[PDB]
């Protein structure tokens, strides 16, 4: 709806355009698209009209010149538009295998999650103020693993439902912005108190928790509400699905400032550990090991894979493993970090090995 | 360094004048003092609910 | 009762050659690191050798390395040190000590002036 | 915020949803 | 020369205690509560957790009324318990933070600590402004305080790290008798029933029966092989329990002047911190390195129970005068009530 | 009545769980120091760098605050009361530059004491002065005591004074070596030692204190992220 509205003045754009370019083949306004004087026999390419839904711009358009080409059983020019359908046998196909995954996904972080979340509350031997940042971290990736299963289940693949339009719509979208910048900043806060006890300020203790608290509930609203509010007084669309509008950079322009603070601080925090190691005088081919497992373990805390990863390829086969690896790595996030933090932990495994032998 | 040995030695003196009751006598005396003060005792056989003040 | 009891010793001549022998009893002897130490006249106790349990690590001082060899003997709950290539600097009374508690690694106080668990010791005296 | 790592949630859900809310574009006869 | 006299009188004595005690041995312990059933299994659980003290505690005592405790952490504090309500009565700053021994005198009024600081601190808690103050420092020794135990409000007796015991008269502040015989750390100390006698365990693997009134050493115990960490009186003064570092446990009898049984495992290899008696006596709980206690038929010298709660090194612990309740105290700052 | 005296006791927790809030809050921003030295090993000039049974010496570098024990009247038998310090941020240890072996042996025992296994050791190897010339006058030599000197040589690592004879730059970094030898044979990465060759008038002592410190905190904080 939305959608057809803006793509229908699209159209008067590109029609008024030509109409002044225009004040062996002829110049005429077709659908979606005009052309001007071109010689016989000559197969014209271009974009394909981004007007549709259905339509994508990546790929050309077939054009043939005589006395344009007419249609052999209705007497009227037509142009070639295949390319620019959306591949319903494997562009569908290929979402239904991303689709899956991220169900699929975001459930065995809730399963890892929630029995990682248990093991911190009830054990209270473990409870430090790293322990007590971590469950934060565990909380918000649930929610925020709850919400989108949610979002994915209800709101996407009902198309109906979207084309009704209700607000049902937005404010669920409104909990996943929120509870998606509240996991964003999050993983800040991890790295701003991983930061003071490792590099600035290690001797100096009780890190007040109410700073982390407003950070990482309370500011991720300030963006949140700019975004939402804007979203609907200028551009409204359907459920707020439609990622077009730069309005949208409120929230992901903080956000990956945010994680980009958080690459400078395993900058500084690898810069420190190789120093450690460089006043034992360790042999380099354990150095080197214990390195890249340190860096490897603190991406998914610190959400680095959005940094080293930001921007998306032009190919059609670098942005295909993209989709798949960084997918896999959004998706088991939760998953991992439930793994490294609680699971492979020295500390919380010689504990639970004690009391569960006892009881 | 030398008067010490003589508190050693002397000390034995009077530890070695003693009069010392038979093993079976005296395992026998803390055996009865056991069977004696048996059902006195709380954490040998677990009370009763509510009458013990740690429910 | 543990008791520690040193045999053998005397006078020797300089570059001469002498065995001390230890009889434990009254604890498990394979279950301790046992030590020689020693003190001279006119000074405090100082540490010569030690044994693990087993017979494996072995120690001894700077000054009597490569001249004198620890041993024991857990079926027979003795200690020994061969003492080999005597000097006259060597005089001093060798008193058999036990480390405090068994299967630790460390053995701390075995040098002190007061120390329970240490023999009565054996004169060696080394001159003309 | 499309063609961005932390934005691409949000572009499988737009690109997901135009699958069932829009019918397939007529390009066979009739068309321009 | 006169020394190895001695040295050689002392063996002939040591030989005739030893064939004295020998002659009345004709029938071991094992031997004769070999007819009598098991206690069968002692399952204990832990009914209360106290959660106050920042650092690893040290001691604790329990008070005559079997519902306060008093507990030392080495923190800088010492805190008053309440064992059913788990609600923390007093708070008391030390002046010294080592702290190595607590006791809780019988009538209430006092509590005592000692450490590295070599005083005996008294406080009273019953002031005229309702406060805690330090009522009366104890300076003497010349070795860290290890143990001590009231036996009135006006007189303790406490163990020191300079191998001797001393009573005390709080009124005076000066000693009154010491103790001296034993030839290193003493570490722990237990009264008898009455306040005429009580027994001493020291780093010289070896205890000794003193006599409060003469301050004469009475008896000598041998037969642990390191030194002896805890010791803890039968309910009827006539024997007595050690816990030493050579992971065993032992009985030993006042008429018989010898041990009677001994409490071990192939499967136990560490030191014992602490040792109590049952109020039948039947249930000897002894606290191991392990961070477990274990539970010890004193008439059949089998194993009955396990208290595997705490999660740190086991320091301390002691059964109630009723009997109802056990308090075991941690490294890891925690107590914990079994029952 | 009752539930009055069961009030009492829950509010005068109240407030004792507030003042133990607050102390608290001063006993994690302290570091405690146990100072081990020997006879006459120069220890008393360290406590200089600014009976009584345990002494007590404050002070704040960098707006921290430390706190050093130094034992007072102790008995020469150290295997009890050695185990109160097994929480400490580090023990400095003193040594006097076979009384060296003595401190050897110490130094072993300590090293690895079951429940000293976490705690690092601030080493600080004394009097260089005196060290600096009986070498340089050879009267009693150093190979009596430690014949493996001869067979040594300076170490890659050397930083000597400008102005130190190269003969006893050998001396005190073979002394040093004795040291490390015991610690990397049993350290696991759970303690490690801090050597530092100290003069009776060096003034940087409480300087070294506080950067060894802080990278006994880093490495504690590595461990529990499981880092390093
Ligand atoms: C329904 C969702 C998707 C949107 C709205 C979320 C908020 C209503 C909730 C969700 C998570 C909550 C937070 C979860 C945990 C904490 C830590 C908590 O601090 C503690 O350590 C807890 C101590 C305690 O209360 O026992 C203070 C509240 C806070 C910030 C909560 C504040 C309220 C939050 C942000
Ligand atoms: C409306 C939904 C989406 C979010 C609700 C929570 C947020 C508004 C955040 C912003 C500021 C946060 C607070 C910032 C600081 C603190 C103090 C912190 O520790 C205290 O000081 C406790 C005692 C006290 O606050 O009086 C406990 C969490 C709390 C209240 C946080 C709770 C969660 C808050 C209210
Ligand atoms: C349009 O182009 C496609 C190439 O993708 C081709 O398969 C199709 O046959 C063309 N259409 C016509 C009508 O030739």
């Amino acid at each position: 709806p939305f959608l057809y509205v803006v793509g229908r003045k699209k159209m008067m754009d590109a029609q008024y355009k030509c109409y002044d370019r225009m004040q062996y083949c002829n110049r005429t306004w077709d659908g979606w698209l005009c052309w001007d004087d071109t010689p016989a026999g000559v197969l014209s390419y271009q974009f394909c009209p981004d007007y549709f839904p259905d339509f994508d711009p990546s790929e050309k358009v077939t054009k043939y010149c005589d006395v344009w080409f007419k249609h052999p059983e209705n007497n009227r020019t037509w142009s070639n538009y295949t390319m620019c359908n959306a591949f319903t046998p494997e562009k569908l196909k290929n979402a239904y295998v991303l689709y899956y995954l991220a169900i699929v996904g975001h459930s065995l972080s809730i399963f890892t999650l929630v029995i990682s979340l248990g093991i911190f509350v009830f054990f209270r031997s473990l409870g430090c103020q790293r322990v007590t940042l971590h469950k934060n971290m565990f909380l918000t990736y649930i929610l925020n693993s709850m919400i989108i299963i949610i979002h994915l289940v209800e709101v996407v693949p009902n198309g109906e439902l979207v084309r009704r339009d209700p607000v049902s719509c937005k404010i669920l979208h409104f909990f996943h912005q929120y509870m998606m910048a509240c996991n964003y900043f999050w993983m800040l806060c991890e790295g701003i108190y991983l930061h003071t006890l490792i590099v600035v300020a290690v001797f100096t203790e009780k890190q007040r928790l109410r700073w982390y608290y407003l950070l990482g509930w309370g500011f991720p609203l300030v963006p949140t509400t700019i975004h939402a509010i804007t979203r609907a007084v200028y551009f409204n669309d359907n459920c707020w699905l439609s990622v077009e509008t730069h309005l949208l950079y409120i929230i992901h322009g903080p956000v990956m400032a945010a994680l980009v603070v958080n690459f400078f601080f395993l900058l500084n925090i690898v810069r420190v550990l190789v120093t450690k190691m460089r006043e034992t005088h360790e042999a380099e081919s354990h150095m080197y090991l214990k390195a890249v497992k340190a860096t490897m373990i603190l991406v998914p805390l610190l959400g680095i894979q959005f940094v080293v990863f930001p921007w998306r390829p032009s190919n059609k086969m670098l942005g295909k493993i993209y989709d798949y690896v960084m997918h896999s790595l959004i998706h088991f996030q939760g998953f991992f970090v439930a793994t490294i933090y609680c699971f492979c932990n020295n500390e919380v495994q010689t504990t639970v090995k004690r009391q569960w032998a006892q009881f | 360094s030398i008067a010490q040995a003589r508190k050693l030695v002397e000390q034995l003196k009077m530890e070695a004048n003693i009069d010392r009751i038979k093993v079976s006598k005296a395992a026998a005396d803390l055996m009865a003092y056991c069977e004696a003060h048996a059902k006195e005792d709380p954490l040998l056989t677990p009370v009763p609910a509510s009458e013990n003040p740690f429910r | 009762q543990v008791q520690l009891q040193e045999s053998g010793g005397g006078l020797v001549q300089p570059g001469g050659s002498l065995r001390l022998s230890c009889a434990a009893s009254g604890f498990t002897f394979s279950n301790y690191k046992m030590n020689w130490v020693r003190q001279a006249p006119g000074k405090g106790l100082e540490w010569v050798s030690d044994i693990s349990q087993s017979g494996a690590s072995i120690s001894y001082t700077g000054s009597v390395k490569g001249r004198f060899t620890i041993s024991r003997d857990n079926a027979k709950n003795t200690l020994y040190l061969q003492m080999n290539s005597l000097k006259p600097e060597d005089t001093a009374v060798y008193y058999c000590a036990r480390c405090p508690a068994p299967f630790t690694r460390d053995c701390f106080d075995v040098t002190s002036t007061t120390y329970a668990y240490r023999g009565q010791g054996t004169q060696v005296t080394v001159s003309s | 915020c499309g063609n961005l790592s932390t934005c691409m949630l949000g572009t499988y859900t737009q690109d997901f949803n135009k699958f069932h809310t829009f019918p397939q574009t007529a390009i066979g006869v009739g068309a321009p | 020369s006169e020394l190895d006299q001695l040295r050689q009188e002392a063996e002939q004595l040591k030989n005739q205690i030893r064939d004295a005690r020998k002659a009345c041995a004709d029938a071991t312990l094992s031997q004769i509560t070999n007819n009598i059933d098991p206690v069968g299994r002692i399952q204990m659980r832990t009914r209360r957790t106290l959660r106050g003290h920042l650092a690893k505690i040290y001691a604790m005592h329990w008070g005559t009324d079997s519902r306060l405790l008093v507990s030392a952490s080495q923190d800088g504090k010492l805190i008053i318990w309440d064992s059913y309500t788990t609600n923390k009565v007093h708070a008391i700053p030390l002046r010294s933070s080592w702290v190595m021994t607590c006791a809780y005198a019988p009538s209430g009024n006092y509590v005592a600590c000692g450490g590295l600081d070599n005083i005996c601190s008294i406080y009273n808690l019953k002031t005229r402004e309702g406060n805690v103050r330090v009522s009366r420092e104890l300076a003497g020794h010349t070795g860290y305080l290890s143990c001590c135990r009231f036996l009135d409000d006006n007189q303790i007796v406490t163990s020191s790290g300079d191998t001797t015991c001393a009573l005390w008269d709080i009124e005076t502040g000066q000693q009154t008798t010491t103790f001296t015989g034993h030839t290193g750390d003493v570490m722990s100390l237990s009264l008898a029933p009455d306040t005429r006698l009580f027994v001493s365990g020291a780093c010289d693997a070896s205890a000794k029966l003193w006599d409060v009134r003469e301050g004469m050493c009475r008896q000598t115990f041998t037969g642990h092989e390191s030194d002896i960490n805890a010791i803890c009186f039968f309910p009827n003064g006539n024997a007595f329990a050690t816990g030493s570092d050579d992971a065993t446990c032992r009985l030993f009898d006042l008429r018989a002047d010898q041990e009677l049984m001994t409490y071990s495992h192939d499967n136990i290899i560490c030191g014992i911190t602490s040792v109590s008696f049952s109020k039948s006596g039947r249930l000897l709980l002894a606290g191991y390195d392990d961070f477990n206690c274990n539970v010890w038929d004193a008439l059949k010298a089998d194993r009955a129970g396990v208290l595997a709660g705490h999660d740190n090194r086991v320091s301390c612990l002691g059964v109630t005068d009723d009997g109802m309740a056990v308090a075991t105290g941690s490294w890891d700052s925690f107590l914990k009530i079994w029952n | 009545d009752q539930r009055n005296e069961e009030k009492a006791q829950r509010e005068a927790n109240k407030k004792i769980e507030k003042q133990l809030q607050k102390d608290k809050q001063v006993y994690r921003a302290t570091h405690r120091l146990l100072l081990l030295g020997a006879g006459e090993s120069g220890k008393n000039t360290i406590v200089k760098q600014m009976t009584s049974g345990i002494f007590e010496t404050k002070f704040q570098v960098d707006k921290v605050n430390f706190h050093m024990f130094d034992v007072g009247a102790q008995r020469d038998e150290r295997r009890k009361w050695i185990q109160c310090f097994n929480d400490v941020t580090a023990i400095i240890f003193v040594v006097a530059s076979n009384r060296l072996q003595a401190a050897l042996k110490l130094f072993d025992s300590i090293w690895n004491n079951k429940w000293l296994r976490d705690t690092s050791v601030i080493l600080f190897l004394n009097k260089q002065d005196l060290l600096a010339e009986k070498v340089l006058a050879g009267k009693s030599k150093i190979e009596d005591y430690f014949p493996e000197f001869a067979r040594y040589t300076t170490p890659e690592d050397a930083t000597p004074e400008p102005g130190e004879d190269p003969r006893v730059t050998r001396a005190k970094y073979f002394i040093r070596d004795e040291f490390l030898r015991i610690s990397t044979a049993s350290g696991d990465g759970r303690h490690y030692c801090y050597p530092h060759f100290t003069c009776s008038v060096d003034t940087e002592n409480i300087r070294r204190v506080f950067n060894d410190c802080r990278d006994i905190i880093q490495r504690m904080h590595l461990r529990q992220y499981e880092l390093l």
